[PDB]
């Protein structure tokens, strides 16, 4: 029987890295476009974009307003925790900028080493030494994460590491229904629950397909792609160059067609159509069955 | 000026054949073939497949097949359609 | 008792989310320490030790939990009287370390009697539906079925203990699980009218009341093939009899030399001999059926929780 | 401190709700066509104008009665004037301001947007495609091609430019640094609010002085459900899972005199009637067949052996000295494993690509 | 494949058998000269000809308009559909 003092600290955080994304969000369709006319930009800067955006949350709520967009969504306040007394203590110029220059600074860097470190392994005895250095620093650090965490269950002052290193304490600066709702959303989830359970019991392919039906051999279109691409993974992915998720693996050839899928695709189409050939997405004829490939030898 | 001079040997001059169409139309009108020289996509008709193998170079922009008239083509833009301009 | 059953049922959820995060940031650790292999191995133990350590550092001091704490709840017993020490001791005995007691012990119970069964003196439904039956998620389910109509106790242990809920039409769920649970003892009965592998090192939870993940979730948490030789014969692939492996490392030591160690030599999933072995898009082996299944549940590698397409899943000869 | 103002997560769900509804009722639309493709084709064709005047209209009365968006309301919003309540309220002006921001620019967005993804195909095809039309050209012509360069060079430009700026608003809003959070709305002059207990009165007692709202709010509810819960995939995932399968199989798999035998035993090839060299099964399991040695790097090809990584490597690429030996002097009368399987002499699909470092 | 029946052998009427949207273009075979394009599209008109050729189109049906006959126009109207990709097919001609 305590007020709550650990709940909105952990809903901050929440918070804070939905902004995060969000905003992220907001990058990637501003970069929909730009490259050509998949990732492209906006993944393959996906560290620099993370970082310009931290840095411009940082300056603009952490830096002027000691809190964080999620912090002041829950009416709670950087404060110094060396400086004790209820007049509640602003931090430090250099609180904040370490507090920066480890979240929105060393978050980049130690991303960019570590896939570095990753890139050189295919390694030079360095690099493994290094590998092995930054492995025990990441583990050292977790270990660290994960007492604080435990420490915080039971005293509820710093969230994370970083805030009880530099001494940085959450709290409300002035007192300034919500659960009906919640309550509501229990109904809902447990009737889609119950939807979702239930579907497929009666077999919700074959009933779209009769849905469909009631509602409402030429070439097929994907004979361009390469013999090592299997046509069922290029489909269902791709909803060129073969590539490391659509290679054929242990291919079976089509009995009629000759055109060879992984054996997993080929046969679960099969069984899909059960009686009903399942037409071909390389030169659209009828299959039925399937043997292993005979690998260009007689 | 674009001239289209034309194993049949057509030399393109003034434009270059490794950014355009180039489409094979014979006369005994019948669209027997056409390429694409950047991707090499070629394609023909089923009286002339297969006895009638189509390329080009670039070096020498020339274009060879193995009256026939060579004409590039022009896709348009309102409707985007497949025209052949220059005949010859 | 003043507590309502969508209260206790979120508060449930959130301190769900904060024992599987733990328990998540323990297996990481552990993988760190030790090879993936070793963390796999210790993912039900470390699951229960960090449920374990949420309630040592919340409930066993007298504290409320995160749970508790974002619904306004308090753990009385039967605030007017908080449980004594003993009360929150016995509870988080009864609640964490007697079901993990009772899951590790199940198997060999389930051999003795799937033993004494086979010696003969309706016997055969029971032998053939043993493990769904002696299963603790269906019981579970009744106690959630309870408890969503009378919404007093969400656990077994809470009651035994007389620990409630107090402040500072719900029963629709109750509805949909019983019609649920009489719906799949139907279809079971209805016929004459795998393996679980539980969860790996990481267990996705959620504080989001639209996640779908394991804490938020209502109901119960738990055909269409053709006996496995009709497809074999349809696609031309010589089908060995049931039990019988093509290339089972069991047999003797000199099925597959190059894999050596009897660690090596057991699939981390079912950890029996490996037999059918098969290698995922990231290299590591484990028995055809034993990955096919853990795929169809997750896409992903049980050790380095990699991407695994159950298409690309390689057997080795 | 300041309640009534929305945080950026309630402004932002109502931008994806707001986003979500016309791809909704062109999907419906289409579907309602294809049982009936007489009536509702004409309005398909021309759906974006016609969802455009609907939306003007249900827009145009919300904001007169509700003070706010139909979506925006459904999150309890409101539009004020920026700047007591009928000095805030919404002029007959700033509610046609207001109509052109909530359906003009969303409107034009999506036709530059569907324009734009319609064009990129052709414009990626190649350059035989893309010829400019000489002058003279009907004027047609010349406009559509202008259209498409348009669309090619400057429109991703104002695509960055118009997410960007709306994502300054947002940053800029955050601590009260804008008090608008979005470019459009600080034209227009206008801030979203959350509603309070007066507006909510207010809205009740109209309603009384007056079988669709409730519809409408529970289809809203709905919405944001489906696509909240990711219901279409986890429905999707259910119904496409996985089959139980038997493992997969591999054909091949279960002193002139010599070269007689030698030939014999190869398997022939089948793009060419010519024997195929394979290295013979090894005499115990733990040992590389190409080799003859330890499994040092285990790597699997596409047939399942199992063989040393450099040793395969080599194989598939035909530079394996035991190769090279065995070509010396069987050059065009054989054929070497080049791009094959050593044991099996099946071809394999991916070449070198496509090997597995397994993790024994 | 789609054919192109172009019915006289003023204005020239060409069909198609199925729809080809507008993709059809006329050329001008003078005897014994290369063909020159007169409208790529279904009527735009090719840089360089006369305004007196317009093209138009209804649903499937084609049609090569010359208001004023010209004594130099004399030649035969060729009629050609190409697909998206770059497959074409000619009609039969008519000569004016
Ligand atoms: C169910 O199957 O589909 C779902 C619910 O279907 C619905 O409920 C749609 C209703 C939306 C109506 C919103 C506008 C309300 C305007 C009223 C104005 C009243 C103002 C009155 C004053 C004049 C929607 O999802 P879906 O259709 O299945 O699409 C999924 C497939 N895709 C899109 C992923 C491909
Ligand atoms: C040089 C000595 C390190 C300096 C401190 C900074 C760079 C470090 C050391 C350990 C690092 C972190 C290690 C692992 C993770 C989890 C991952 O999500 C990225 C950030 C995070 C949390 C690291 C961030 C920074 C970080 C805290
Ligand atoms: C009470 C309301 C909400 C639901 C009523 C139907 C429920 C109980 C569902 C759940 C599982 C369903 C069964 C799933 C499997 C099949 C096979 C298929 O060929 C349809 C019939 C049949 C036999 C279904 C009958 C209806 C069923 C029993
Ligand atoms: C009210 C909503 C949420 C419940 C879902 C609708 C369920 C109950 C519907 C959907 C499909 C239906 C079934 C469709 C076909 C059959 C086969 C018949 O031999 C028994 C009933 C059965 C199996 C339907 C029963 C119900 C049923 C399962
Ligand atoms: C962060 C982690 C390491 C905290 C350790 C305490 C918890 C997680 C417990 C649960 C299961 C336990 C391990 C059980 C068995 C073994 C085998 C041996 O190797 C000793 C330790 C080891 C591997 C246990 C270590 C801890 C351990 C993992
Ligand atoms: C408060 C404490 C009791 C919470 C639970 C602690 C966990 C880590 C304890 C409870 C039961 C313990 C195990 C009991 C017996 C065995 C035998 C052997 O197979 C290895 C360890 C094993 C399997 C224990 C491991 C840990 C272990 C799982
Ligand atoms: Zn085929
Ligand atoms: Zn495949
Ligand atoms: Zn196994
Ligand atoms: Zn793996
Ligand atoms: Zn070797």
């Amino acid at each position: 029987t305590r007020p709550a003092f650990r709940v909105g600290q952990v809903d901050a955080e929440l918070l804070d890295e939905e902004l995060v994304e969000l905003l992220r969000g907001q990058v990637r369709e501003a970069l929909r476009y730009v490259g050509g006319g998949g990732s492209g930009v906006a993944q393959d800067w996906e560290a620099e974009i993370s970082l310009a955006l931290r840095a411009v949350l940082f300056k603009l709520t952490v830096w002027d307003h000691d809190a964080t967009y999620g912090a002041a969504l829950q009416n709670l306040k950087y404060t110094d925790a060396r400086r004790d007394g209820p007049a509640l203590a602003p931090p430090s110029r250099w609180q904040k900028a370490l507090y920066g220059l480890v979240t929105v600074g060393g978050r980049y860097l130690w991303a960019k080493w570590e896939d570095w470190l990753l890139e050189q392994d295919d390694p030079s005895p360095r690099v493994k030494r290094l590998a092995r250095w930054t492995s025990s620093l990441s583990t050292l650090h977790a270990s660290a994460a994960l007492v604080s965490f435990l420490v915080f269950l039971l005293h509820g002052r710093y969230r994370t590491l970083l805030d009880r290193l530099l001494r940085m304490r959450l709290a409300p600066p002035t007192s300034q229904v919500s659960f009906e709702y919640l309550n509501r959303q229990l109904v809902w989830h447990a009737f889609t629950e119950f939807l979702l359970f239930v579907l497929p019991l009666v077999g919700i392919n074959r009933w779209r397909r009769w849905l469909a039906r009631t509602w409402r051999d030429k070439k097929g279109e994907y004979s361009f792609l390469p013999e090592r691409t299997c046509a069922i993974c290029y489909r269902d992915q791709n909803s060129v160059v073969g590539s490391a998720q659509t290679d054929i693996t242990n291919p079976y050839e089509a009995i009629p067609c000759g055109c060879t899928y992984c054996f997993v695709c080929l046969a679960t189409r099969i069984e899909r159509e059960e009686g009903e050939g399942w037409p071909c997405l390389r030169c659209g004829e009828l299959i039925k069955e399937c043997k292993p490939w005979n690998g260009d030898v007689l | 000026e674009v001239q289209l001079v034309e194993r049949l040997s057509c030399a393109a001059s003034g434009f270059n054949l490794y950014s355009s169409s180039i489409h094979w139309v014979r006369q005994a009108l019948e669209w027997v073939a056409y390429i694409y020289s950047s991707s090499g996509s070629t394609s023909y008709a089923d009286s002339v497949k297969g006895r009638f193998t189509i390329s080009a170079d670039t070096s020498k922009n020339t274009a060879y097949l193995q009256v026939y008239y060579c004409a590039r083509g022009y896709y348009s833009w309102y409707k985007a359609s497949w025209a052949l301009a220059d005949y010859w | 008792p003043y507590a309502a059953a969508p209260d206790i049922i979120r508060a449930h959820q959130k301190d769900a989310y904060f024992q599987g995060v733990l328990a998540n940031r323990l297996s990481d650790l552990h993988r760190r320490l030790r090879g993936a292999r070793s963390a796999h191995a210790w993912a039900a133990e470390t699951r229960t030790f960090a449920a374990a350590l949420y309630l040592c550092l919340t409930t066993l001091l007298g504290n409320r939990t995160l749970g508790e704490e974002y619904c306004d709840l308090v753990q009385v017993e039967e605030g007017p009287l908080l449980p004594s020490l003993p009360r929150r001791a016995g509870y988080i005995l009864t609640a964490i370390v007697l079901p993990h007691l009772a899951s590790r012990a199940l198997p060999s119970v389930r051999s003795a009697i799937r033993k004494r069964l086979q010696s003969r003196l309706v016997l055969r439904y029971l032998l053939t539906h043993l493990t769904p039956l002696t299963s603790g998620a269906h019981f579970r389910a009744a106690t959630l079925a309870v408890f969503y109509f009378t919404g007093a106790y969400y656990e077994l242990s809470k009651w035994v203990w007389g620990l409630r809920y107090v402040f500072t039409g719900y029963e629709v769920l109750g509805v949909l699980l019983v019609v649920q649970m009489a719906v799949r003892a139907w279809l079971h009965v209805r016929e004459q009218l795998r393996t679980a592998f539980g969860p790996g090192t990481n267990v996705d939870v959620s504080l989001d009341e639209h996640a779908f993940t394991s804490n938020n979730e209502l109901l119960g948490g738990g055909s269409s093939q053709r006996s496995l030789g009709e497809i074999g014969a349809m696609a031309h692939t010589p089908v060995l009899k049931a039990g019988r492996a093509r290339y089972d490392l069991g047999t003797s030591d000199k099925v597959m030399g190059w894999i050596k160690g009897a660690q090596q030599r057991k699939c981390t999933l079912c950890l029996e001999e490996l037999k059918d072995p098969a290698a995922t898009q990231c290299g590591h082996v484990f028995c055809w059926a034993c990955i096919g299944d853990w795929v169809r549940e997750k896409p992903e590698c049980p050790l380095c929780r990699r991407e695994a397409m159950v298409q690309h899943i390689l057997p080795l000869r | 401190i300041d309640e009534h103002k929305p945080s950026l997560f309630e402004l932002l769900s109502e931008q994806q709700l707001a986003a979500l509804l016309p791809p909704t009722v062109r999907y419906l639309l289409t579907v309602l066509t294809q049982r009936y493709p007489r009536y509702l084709l004409r309005v398909l064709n021309s759906f974006d104008e016609l969802y455009a005047l609907a939306a003007l209209v249900v827009e145009r009365h919300y904001l007169r009665t509700r003070g706010g968006s139909f979506t925006e309301h459904f999150y309890g919003l409101k539009r004020e004037r920026a700047l007591v309540r009928d000095a805030l309220r919404l002029r007959p002006a700033d509610v046609w301001r207001n109509l052109l921001v909530i359906v003009g620019v969303p409107y034009l967005k999506r036709k530059l947007d569907e324009a734009h993804e319609a064009d990129a195909p052709r414009a990626m095809m190649g350059a035989a495609y893309n010829r400019p039309p000489l002058p003279g050209a009907p004027w047609r012509e010349r406009v559509a091609f202008w259209w498409r360069c348009f669309l090619r060079r400057v429109y991703p430009a104002v695509n960055a430019a118009y997410y960007l700026s709306i994502l300054a608003f947002n940053l800029a809003y955050l601590f009260d640094n804008s008090k608008y959070h979005s470019p459009f709305l600080c034209l227009i002059g206008t801030r979203v609010r959350r509603m309070s207990a007066a507006d909510y009165r207010a809205i009740e007692a109209l309603e009384e002085r007056a079988l669709v709202l409730p519809t409408s709010i529970f289809a809203l509810k709905f919405l944001e459900w489906w696509y909240a819960s990711d219901f279409a995939k986890q429905l999707s995932r259910k119904a496409a899972e996985s089959l139980d399968l038997p493992p997969p199989v591999v054909a091949g798999l279960p002193e002139e005199e010599k070269e007689r035998r030698a030939i014999e035993r190869a398997p022939v090839s089948a793009s060419s009637l010519l024997p195929i060299y394979t290295v013979p099964p090894p005499e115990n399991s733990d040992q590389c067949p190409i080799c003859e040695g330890e499994i040092t790097t285990a790597a699997a090809c596409q047939t399942g052996i199992v063989y040393c990584y450099p040793c395969i490597h080599k194989w598939l690429t035909g530079t394996h000295p035991r190769q090279e030996k065995f070509m010396a002097e069987r050059a065009g009368k054989w054929e070497s494993g080049e791009g094959r399987c050593a044991v099996t002499g099946r071809r394999v699909l991916g070449g070198t690509e496509g090997l597995r470092r397994i993790m024994v | 494949d789609i054919q192109m029946t172009q019915s006289p052998s003023v204005t020239i009427t060409c069909r198609a058998s199925q729809s080809v949207s507008s993709a059809v273009a006329w050329y001008q075979q003078k005897p014994g000269k290369a063909p020159k394009l007169l409208i790529y599209s279904a009527s735009s008109l090719y840089s360089g000809v006369p305004s007196r050729f317009s093209g138009s189109r209804s649903g499937t049906d084609f049609t090569l308009t010359i208001s004023s006959l010209q004594p130099e126009d004399f030649a035969t109207y060729y009629c050609q559909q190409g697909s998206s990709l770059g497959l074409l097919t000619f009609g039969q001609g008519t000569k004016v």
